[PDB]
C-alpha cells in the first residue's frame, strides 16, 4: 500500500510562483507514472502535467505549457510541479496520481489527498 | 474562482424581527498579507443595481444603516439584520473578491405582516382590441397579502403577480383571459371569483 | 483502467484457446512454432522480475499463467506433438528478428538500464512476434489450428490497447511513444494476419 | 457624484456580435479598473469581464472567455464590451461596475454600478407593442404582443407614481410578451417605451 | 583628485600625468561594481558601464566645446552620447586581437577550426572567465547583446539564444572538453603563460602589449580567427573619463582632463606606460596608426561592434558571464546556460519569479523555449429603416421597423395599426421615410 502526500500549496498573488510536491510513501515500483491533475469547485477534473519514472518524457496541458514544469526525484521518490506566472484561472485543488506502468497492475492507482492553490487577483499600492 | 452558496434560498420575516442569512465558500477566502477576509454583502432591491452593504465580512459600507451586521470566518459567513424594515425587501448576495470575482446564489428576503383583504376590479376587453380579432378580460387584485390567492374564471387565462412593495408590503395580481372574436362574442357575461384568506366581480 | 484489463484478459483467452486447441486436436499443424517461441521469450523477458518483489497475487499469478501457458504451447509444438509439426514450411529466420530488435532496444530506449532495456526488447519483440506465423500462412495458405475465436480475441486485445492509448492520451495526458509505436506495428501486423486468414484460409 | 450609464443592449440573433458601452462620470475613469457583471433570472449575479486602469490586465469568466472582449477609451471615459458568438445563455442585464483603488490594501469591492442594459439573444424578430385601454377606482393600459421584454410603462410622463402597479411580463402562447399597468385614482395618459423596437406610444384611457 | 582605473591599464603613466598637473590614482579591484555602491573625482572605464551611471545621475552632464569636440574622433563622442548628452571624455579605443608567437608559429590560424589541430600538435589559451574575451566567438555567428535597429537598441529583443550564440558557446566548451584550454584559466594565467611562451597565441587587447614587451618574445598582433566562415565580432571599448556627480572639484577635474590628459604630451606619456590602443586625439592617433598593432586593433574594431551605452548592459554582462562560467566549468549545458542568461537579463521580473523560471529551466530543459516565451510574456506584462407616426383619438406614438421596400413597410404599419386599433387616413413622406396615419 502506498500513501501520497501533497504539499506546497497556498495563497499567491497573480504572476507569482509556487512549488508543489507529491511524495509517495511505501514500496516503490520499477516503472511508474505520476500525473498532476487539478479540480476547481464545480468544474471537471483536468490533467495538468505528466511524468514517468525513467527518461526525459514530460507532457503538459495546453493551458499550462511553459508555465508549469514537472520534474522527478527517484532518490527521494518525489515529484515536483513548479508553477510560474500564476493567474487566478489556476485556482484549484491539485492532486497527484501514481499508476503502475508495468503489466497486470491495474489497481496500483493511488491518488493524493489534495492541496489548495489560490491565486489572489488583488491590487496593491507602492 | 471560489464558489459561494447561500442559505436559505428565500425566507420571510415580519417587520422588526431578527434575520440571519448564511454564505458558505468552498475554501477559505482569508488574505495572508492583511489578515482580512475578502467577502462582501450586496443588496439588490427589485429593479435596481446591487448596492454594497458590507465588505471585509465585518466592515460596514458608508451610509449603511446600523441594523446590517456582517460576521463569520473560515468558510462560513452570516449577514444579520436586527430589525427588518419593510424597505429591506431585496435579494442579498455574498461576493468574494480574493481570487477572481464570484457571487452567491441570492437570499431573497420577504416581509411578513397581518393579512390584508384584496380589492377585486374588473376590466373588459376594449373596442380597439376587438377590432384586431382578439379579446382580453382582466381581473385585478389590489393590495392583498399573503400572495396565495385563487382566481376562477366564469363565462386561456394567465396570471402575473407584482413583487411585494417596500412601502406598504402588499401584492397585486392580474389575471388576463384571452379569447378570439367568436369565442368572446358567444358568451354574454364574464366573471371572476377571488378566494383569499382575508368576492366575485362580473360584467355583462 | 478497464480497457487494459479487458485487453490482457482477451490476450490470455487467445493464448488459452490456442493451447486447448493444440491439446484437443492432438496436432499443432498450421502454427509457426517460431512465433510461439518468440512469444514465450517476450513473456520471459518482460516478466523476469517475477521472482523478486511481488506486487500482488493477481500480478504474479497472471505473470505465471502467461509464462506457463506459453511454455506449454512451445512444449506441445516442439516436444509433445512435434511429429505433426512441420518445420519445412516454417523456415523463417528468428535471429533476423531478435538481433535487430535487440539493437533497436539498445538504441531507442528511454533510459539505459538492464530492466528498461529488457522491457523495451520485450515490447519490440512482441511487436514483431507474429511475423513467422504470417510467413507460414503466406506459404502454406491454410491454418488447420488457427481458429476464429483465437483471431477474434487477438483483435479484441489489439483494439482494446488502441482504445486504452487514446483514452490515456486524452484524459490522463499519458502516451508512451515506444509502446504506442510498437503497438501500432503489432496492430498492423495483426490486421494483415486477419486479412491473410480470411482471404486465403476462409 | 459617480455615475455609470450603459448602452447598446438589445435583441440579437445567436452567433452575432454586440458592443456595449458604459459612460462614466463624476470620477477619473482612467484611474479605476472596470468590471462587467451580468444578471439573469436563472443565473443570479455573475461577473463577466474585468479591465485594469491601463488595459494591461484583462480577466474573463470561464463561460465567456474567448467570446467576449473588454476594452476602454480612457479620455472618452468609456468602457466597451464586445460580445461575439452569442448564445441563449448570454441573455441578461449587463452592469458596468467600478473597481475601487487598491482593494488589496483598503478592501473595497465593486462599489458603483450602472443601471445595466438588457441583452437578449434569440432568432425571433422584434415586434412593437400594442396598447389597449382598460375602462375604469383604478384604470390601466394593457400592453400586448411585443418582443423582447424590455419595456417601460409610466403614467403622465412619471407625474404620478402613488398607487401605480406595473406587472412583470409573462410568456404568452404566441411567443410574445404581455403585461398590464394599472393605477388607483380618486385625464391619465399611459406612456409606453419599447427600446428594441423604438416604440414610444402615448395613449389615453377613457370609459 | 581621486582617480579609479582598472589594474591592467597604465596607472603609473597617469600618475606622472597627474604629477605634472594633487592628483591621486588608485586601481581597486572590481571597481566597475565598486563605483556605483561607493558613490573618486574622475573614473576611467569603458563606456558601456558609464551610461547606467548616467541613469543613476552619478555622472554630471558636462558641456563640451565645439573645437574640443572636433579635436577628437566623432564616433568616440558618439560612444559617450547617452540621451543626447555627453557624460564622459573618450580617451582610447581598444579592441580584442590575436597575439601569437612568431617563434612558435609563423602564420596565425585563419579560423577557429584550425586551433584544435595546432593545439594538440603543440601538446590558444585566453581569459575565459570574463565574457568580454569569450564574446567574439559567440557573436561571430550573429549573437548580439541587443537588436540595433534605426539607431536604437531594442531591450525587448535579446539575441543570446541565437543559433550562432549556441554554436560559439558549444565550440568553446568543445575546446574545453578536448583539454585545449583550462576551464578555470583567467587573465593572470593567460598573461603568465604567454609571457613564458608556453601558449602560442592568446586573445587580448592593446594594454597587455607592454607586458608582452617585457617578456621580450616576438609577438604578432592580428585578426581574431573567423568562426564558421564569419569574422569574430568583439565588442569595441571606448576607455573614457567620467566626472563624479558629487565631486567637489568638478571644474578643476574637467580642466585637467581637457588641458593635461587629452593632449599629445599627456597621451604620449600614458601610452608609454601601457598601450592605450586607438587614441581619441586626432594628432596622436595619426602619429600612432603607423604601428601594425594599432592597425590590427582598428581593423578588429571595424569587424566588431561597439558596446551599447544603455543601462541594461551591466545586467547583460552579468548574465553572459554567468552563462559562460557555467558552460566552461561544465556545471550546466550550453543551451541551459543561455536560457539562464535570458532569464537573468529580463529586468521587469520579480526576484521570486526569476528564481521560479530558473528552477523550471533547471528541472525540465525539453520545454525551455516555452518557458522562455512565458517568461518574456510576463516580463512585458510587468513593464512600467422606416418610421411610423400614429395619431389616433386615444393613442399617439411612433414606431420604427427594418424594411427594404416601402410598400411592405406600409403594409406592416397598417397591420400594426389594426393591431393597435387605429383607423385613419394615410400619408407617406419618402424623403423622411415616414408613414403617418391620423384620424
Ligand atoms: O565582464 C566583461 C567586461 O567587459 C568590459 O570590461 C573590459 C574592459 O573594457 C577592458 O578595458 C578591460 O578592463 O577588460 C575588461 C574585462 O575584464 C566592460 O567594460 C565591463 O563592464 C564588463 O564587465
Amino acid at each position: 500500500q502506498v500513501q501520497l502526500v501533497e504539499s506546497g500549496g497556498g495563497l499567491v498573488q497573480a504572476g507569482g510562483s509556487l512549488r508543489l510536491s507529491c511524495a509517495a510513501s511505501g514500496f516503490p515500483v520499477k516503472r511508474w507514472s505520476m500525473t498532476w491533475y487539478r479540480q476547481a469547485p464545480g468544474k471537471e477534473r483536468e490533467w495538468v502535467a505528466a511524468i514517468r519514472s525513467a527518461g526525459h518524457w514530460t507532457h503538459y496541458a495546453d493551458s499550462v505549457k511553459g508555465r508549469f514544469t514537472i520534474s522527478r526525484d527517484n532518490a527521494k521518490n518525489t515529484v515536483y510541479l513548479q508553477m510560474n506566472s500564476l493567474k487566478p484561472e489556476d485556482t484549484a485543488v491539485y492532486y497527484c496520481n501514481v499508476k503502475d506502468e508495468g503489466d497486470f497492475s491495474y489497481w496500483y492507482d493511488y491518488w493524493g489527498q489534495g492541496t489548495q492553490v489560490t491565486v489572489s487577483s488583488l491590487e496593491h499600492h507602492h | 474562482n471560489i464558489m459561494l452558496t447561500q442559505s436559505p434560498s428565500s425566507l420571510a420575516v415580519s417587520a422588526g424581527e431578527r434575520v440571519t442569512m448564511s454564505c458558505k465558500s468552498t475554501q477559505s477566502i482569508l488574505y495572508n498579507s492583511n489578515q482580512k477576509t475578502y467577502l462582501a454583502w450586496y443588496q439588490q432591491k427589485p429593479g435596481q443595481s446591487p448596492k454594497l452593504l458590507i465588505y471585509w465580512a465585518s466592515t460596514r459600507a458608508s451610509g449603511v444603516p446600523d441594523r446590517f451586521t456582517g460576521s463569520g470566518s473560515g468558510t462560513d459567513f452570516t449577514l444579520t439584520i436586527n430589525s427588518v424594515q419593510p424597505e429591506d425587501l431585496a435579494v442579498y448576495y455574498c461576493h468574494q473578491y480574493l481570487s477572481a470575482w464570484t457571487f452567491g446564489g441570492g437570499t431573497k428576503l420577504e416581509i411578513k405582516r397581518t393579512v390584508a383583504a384584496p380589492s377585486v376590479f374588473i376590466f373588459p376587453p376594449s373596442d380597439e382590441q376587438l377590432k384586431s380579432g382578439t379579446a382580453s378580460v382582466v381581473c385585478l387584485l389590489n393590495n392583498f397579502y399573503p400572495r396565495e390567492a385563487k382566481v376562477q374564471w366564469k363565462v386561456n387565462s394567465q396570471e402575473s403577480v407584482t413583487e411585494q412593495d417596500s412601502k406598504d408590503s402588499t401584492y397585486s395580481l392580474s389575471s388576463t383571459l384571452t379569447l378570439s372574436k367568436a369565442d368572446y362574442e358567444k358568451h354574454k357575461v364574464y366573471a371572476c371569483e377571488v378566494t383569499h384568506q382575508g368576492v366575485t366581480k362580473s360584467f355583462n | 483502467n478497464i480497457f487494459r484489463l479487458t485487453g490482457d484478459l482477451s490476450h490470455l483467452a487467445a493464448i488459452i484457446i490456442l493451447l486447448l486447441k493444440i491439446w484437443k486436436s492432438r496436432s499443432c499443424a498450421g502454427i509457426s512454432g517460431k512465433s510461439q517461441l518468440l512469444f514465450a521469450l517476450v513473456f520471459t523477458t518482460r516478466y523476469l522480475d517475477l521472482f523478486t518483489s511481488f506486487i500482488s497475487l493477481y500480478n504474479t499469478s497472471m505473470k505465471l499463467i502467461y509464462i506457463a501457458c506459453s511454455y506449454a504451447t512451445v512444449y506441445l509444438i516442439y516436444m509433445k506433438f512435434k511429429a505433426t509439426y512441420d518445420g519445412n514450411h516454417d523456415t523463417f529466420r528468428v535471429e533476423f528478428l531478435i538481433v535487430p530488435v535487440g539493437g533497436l532496444s539498445f538504441l531507442v530506449n528511454h533510459d539505459f538500464s538492464p530492466l528498461e532495456i529488457l522491457w523495451t526488447f520485450s515490447i519490440y519483440l512482441e511487436s514483431v512476434a507474429i511475423l513467422p506465423q504470417l510467413f507460414m500462412i503466406s506459404k502454406t495458405g491454410e491454418a488447420e489450428t488457427i481458429t476464429t475465436h483465437y483471431l477474434f480475441f487477438l483483435g479484441l486485445y489489439r483494439a482494446l490497447y488502441l482504445v486504452n492509448w487514446i483514452w490515456r492520451y486524452y484524459f490522463e495526458g499519458f502516451f508512451d511513444l515506444i509502446a504506442v509505436v510498437a503497438g501500432v506495428v503489432q496492430t498492423v501486423l495483426y490486421c494483415d494476419f486477419f486479412y491473410l486468414y480470411v482471404t486465403k484460409v476462409l | 457624484d459617480v455615475q455609470l450609464v450603459e448602452s447598446g443592449g438589445g435583441l440579437v440573433q445567436p452567433g452575432k456580435s454586440l458592443r456595449l458601452s458604459c459612460a462614466a462620470s463624476g470620477f477619473t475613469f482612467s484611474n479605476f479598473g472596470m468590471h462587467w457583471v451580468r444578471q439573469a433570472p436563472e443565473m443570479g449575479l455573475e461577473w463577466v469581464a474585468y479591465i485594469s486602469s491601463g488595459s494591461t490586465t484583462k480577466y474573463y469568466g470561464d463561460t465567456v472567455k474567448g467570446r467576449f472582449t473588454i476594452s476602454r477609451d480612457n479620455p472618452k471615459n468609456t468602457l466597451y464590451l464586445q460580445m461575439n458568438s452569442l448564445r441563449s445563455e448570454d441573455t441578461a442585464m449587463y452592469y458596468c461596475a467600478r473597481r475601487p483603488l487598491y482593494d488589496g490594501d483598503y478592501g473595497y469591492p465593486m462599489d458603483y454600478w450602472g443601471q445595466g442594459t438588457s441583452v437578449t439573444v434569440s432568432s425571433a424578430s422584434t415586434k412593437g407593442p400594442s396598447v389597449f385601454p382598460l375602462a375604469p377606482a383604478a384604470l390601466g393600459c394593457l400592453v400586448k404582443d411585443y418582443f423582447p421584454e424590455p419595456v417601460t410603462v409610466s403614467w403622465n410622463s412619471g407625474a404620478l407614481t402613488s398607487g401605480v402597479h406595473t406587472f412583470p411580463a409573462v410568456l404568452q402562447s404566441s411567443g410574445l410578451y404581455s403585461l398590464s399597468s394599472v393605477v388607483t385614482v380618486p385625464t391619465y395618459i399611459c406612456n409606453v417605451n419599447h427600446k428594441p423596437s423604438n416604440t414610444k406610444v402615448d395613449k389615453k384611457v377613457e370609459p | 583628485l581621486v582617480i579609479w582605473i582598472n589594474g591592467d591599464k597604465g596607472y603609473n603613466g597617469l600618475a606622472e600625468v597627474g604629477k605634472k598637473f594633487k592628483v591621486t590614482v588608485e586601481h581597486p579591484d572590481k571597481l566597475e561594481e565598486k563605483f556605483p555602491q561607493v558613490a573618486p573625482d574622475i573614473i576611467f572605464w569603458a563606456h558601456d558601464r558609464f551610461g547606467g551611471y548616467a541613469q543613476s545621475g552619478l555622472l554630471a552632464e558636462i558641456t563640451p566645446d565645439k573645437a574640443f569636440q572636433d579635436k577628437l574622433y566623432p564616433f568616440t563622442w558618439d560612444a559617450v552620447r547617452y540621451n543626447g548628452k555627453l557624460i564622459a571624455y573618450p580617451i582610447a579605443v581598444e579592441a580584442l586581437s590575436l597575439i601569437y608567437n612568431k617563434d612558435l608559429l609563423p602564420n596565425p590560424p585563419k579560423t577557429w577550426e584550425e586551433i584544435p589541430a595546432l593545439d594538440k600538435e603543440l601538446k590558444l589559451m585566453f581569459n575565459l572567465q570574463e565574457p568580454y574575451f569569450t564574446w567574439p566567438l559567440i557573436a561571430a555567428d550573429g549573437g548580439y547583446a541587443f537588436k540595433y535597429e534605426n539607431g536604437k537598441y531594442d531591450i525587448k529583443d535579446v539575441g543570446v539564444d541565437n543559433a550562432g550564440a549556441k554554436a560559439g558557446l558549444t565550440f568553446l566548451v568543445d575546446l574545453i572538453k578536448n583539454k585545449h584550454m583550462n576551464a578555470d584559466t583567467d587573465y593572470s594565467i593567460a598573461e603568465a603563460a604567454f609571457n613564458k611562451g608556453e601558449t602560442a597565441m592568446t586573445i587580448n587587447g592593446p594594454w597587455a602589449w607592454s607586458n608582452i614587451d617585457t617578456s621580450k618574445v616576438n609577438y604578432g598582433v592580428t585578426v581574431l580567427p573567423t568562426f564558421k566562415g564569419q569574422p569574430s565580432k568583439p565588442f569595441v571599448g571606448v576607455l573614457s573619463a567620467g566626472i563624479n556627480a558629487a565631486s567637489p572639484n568638478k571644474e578643476l577635474a574637467k580642466e585637467f582632463l581637457e588641458n593635461y590628459l587629452l593632449t599629445d604630451e599627456g597621451l604620449e606619456a600614458v601610452n608609454k606606460d601601457k598601450p592605450l590602443g586607438a587614441v581619441a586625439l586626432k594628432s596622436y592617433e595619426e602619429e600612432l596608426a603607423k604601428d601594425p598593432r594599432i592597425a590590427a586593433t582598428m581593423e578588429n574594431a571595424q569587424k566588431g561592434e561597439i558596446m551599447p551605452n544603455i543601462p541594461q548592459m551591466s545586467a547583460f554582462w552579468y548574465a553572459v558571464r554567468t552563462a559562460v562560467i557555467n558552460a566552461a566549468s561544465g556545471r550546466q549545458t550550453v543551451d541551459q546556460a543561455l536560457a539562464f542568461a535570458q532569464i537573468l537579463i529580463m529586468p521587469n521580473l520579480t526576484e521570486e519569479q526569476r528564481n521560479g523560471f530558473i528552477q523550471s529551466l533547471k528541472d525540465d530543459p525539453s520545454v525551455s523555449k516555452e518557458i522562455l516565451a512565458e517568461a518574456k510574456k510576463l516580463n512585458e506584462h510587468q513593464a512600467p429603416t422606416y418610421k411610423l407616426v400614429i395619431n389616433g383619438k386615444t393613442l399617439k406614438g411612433e414606431t420604427t421597423t427594418k424594411a427594404v421596400d416601402a410598400e411592405t413597410a406600409e403594409k406592416a404599419f397598417k397591420q400594426y395599426a389594426n393591431d393597435n386599433g387605429v383607423d385613419g387616413v394615410w400619408t407617406y413622406d419618402d424623403a423622411t421615410k415616414t408613414f403617418t396615419v391620423t384620424e
